[PDB]
């Protein structure tokens, strides 16, 4: 339902790629009232959970 | 020069652009081929016509 | 009375639950074979302000969205007077159709 | 679940604009496609990226 599938092939096109550091925006302070940040199993991390 | 996929292409989204890419590739290969064929033809012409100096 | 083969004109039944809804979403199945491209034809219909409330439950404009493999489009309806009819079958109607 | 999580049952709408390129999205409320390419745990909701 979006073009998202090609994102890797897009990155591929470049010589130099890199995830960033930090964050382009604070989610909890965003407009619309304070937000708790959601997580879900099926997305485990270094630990688990 | 090399002739590879262009990098902003995107198979799903822009096909038309892509079709034109294909077009430019094919056209290139053709032209360059003709040029080569010519170079060879000329070269062979020289090699065969040169075959009379020893006489002199 | 008939319509285009290509599409069905969804008028909501009769008085009942007839009213305005928030956008409803729908999947369009693939239906064709092999390596065929499948071209889907769709659209919408608007009318008199009073005719709108007669037909569907709602006077205000309605809004529409199509998404197929990367290509997104968005539409919003006209309520009041439209362009003079053209290239049509010849009978005067108060409403028009976007396809 | 929608009314449990956020305050709202009806669909929500979204817009991205970056240097000339505009896109628009609108959510699905009822039943979605069977989950796929996912982490394997059943969830009632889905995600658009
Ligand atoms: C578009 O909306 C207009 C109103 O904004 C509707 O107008 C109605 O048009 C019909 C046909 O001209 C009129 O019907 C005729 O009325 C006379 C007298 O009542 C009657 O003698 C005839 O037998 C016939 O019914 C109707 O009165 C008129 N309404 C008003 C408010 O003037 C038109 O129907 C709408 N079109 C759509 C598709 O709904
Ligand atoms: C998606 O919405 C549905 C309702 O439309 C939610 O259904 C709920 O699903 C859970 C899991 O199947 C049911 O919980 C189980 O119920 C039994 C009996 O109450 C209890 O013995 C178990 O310990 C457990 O709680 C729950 O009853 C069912 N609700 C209804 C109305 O049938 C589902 O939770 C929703 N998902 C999301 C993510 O919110
Ligand atoms: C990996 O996941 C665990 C939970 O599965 C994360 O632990 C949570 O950490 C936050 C703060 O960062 C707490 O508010 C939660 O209470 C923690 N959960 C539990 C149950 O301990 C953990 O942070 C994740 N690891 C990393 C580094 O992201
Ligand atoms: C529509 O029809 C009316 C006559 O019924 C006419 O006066 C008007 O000029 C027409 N409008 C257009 C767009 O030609
Ligand atoms: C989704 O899963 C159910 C079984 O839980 C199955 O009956 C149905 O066919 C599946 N739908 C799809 C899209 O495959």
């Amino acid at each position: 339902r979006t073009k998202i599938r090609q994102l890797p092939n897009l990155l591929r096109g470049y010589e130099h790629i890199r995830l960033s550091t930090h964050n382009v925006i604070n989610a909890e302070n965003a407009p619309g009232g304070p937000y708790k940040i959601g997580t879900s199993g099926s997305c485990p991390n270094i630990t688990n959970g | 020069k090399n002739l590879q996929r262009l990098s902003g292409a995107m198979d799903e989204l822009h096909n038309e652009i892509l079709e034109l890419d294909e077009k430019v590739d094919d056209l290139r290969a053709d032209t360059i081929s003709s040029q080569i064929e010519l170079a060879v033809l000329l070269s062979n012409e020289g090699i065969i016509n040169s075959e009379l100096a020893l006489e002199r | 009375n008939g319509f285009f083969a290509t599409m069905a004109w969804a008028v909501p039944k009769n008085d009942k639950n007839k009213t305005a809804t928030n956008p409803l979403t729908i999947e369009v199945p693939y239906i064709c074979t092999e390596g065929e491209d499948q071209i889907t034809v769709w659209g919408f219909h608007s009318d008199n302000e009073t005719q709108m409330a007669k037909l569907y439950g709602d006077s205000k404009p309605q809004k529409f969205t199509s998404s197929a493999n990367g290509v997104t489009t968005h539409y919003v309806s006209q309520i009041g007077g439209f362009p003079n009819q053209t290239e049509d079958g010849g009978l005067p109607q108060s409403g028009r159709i976007v396809v």
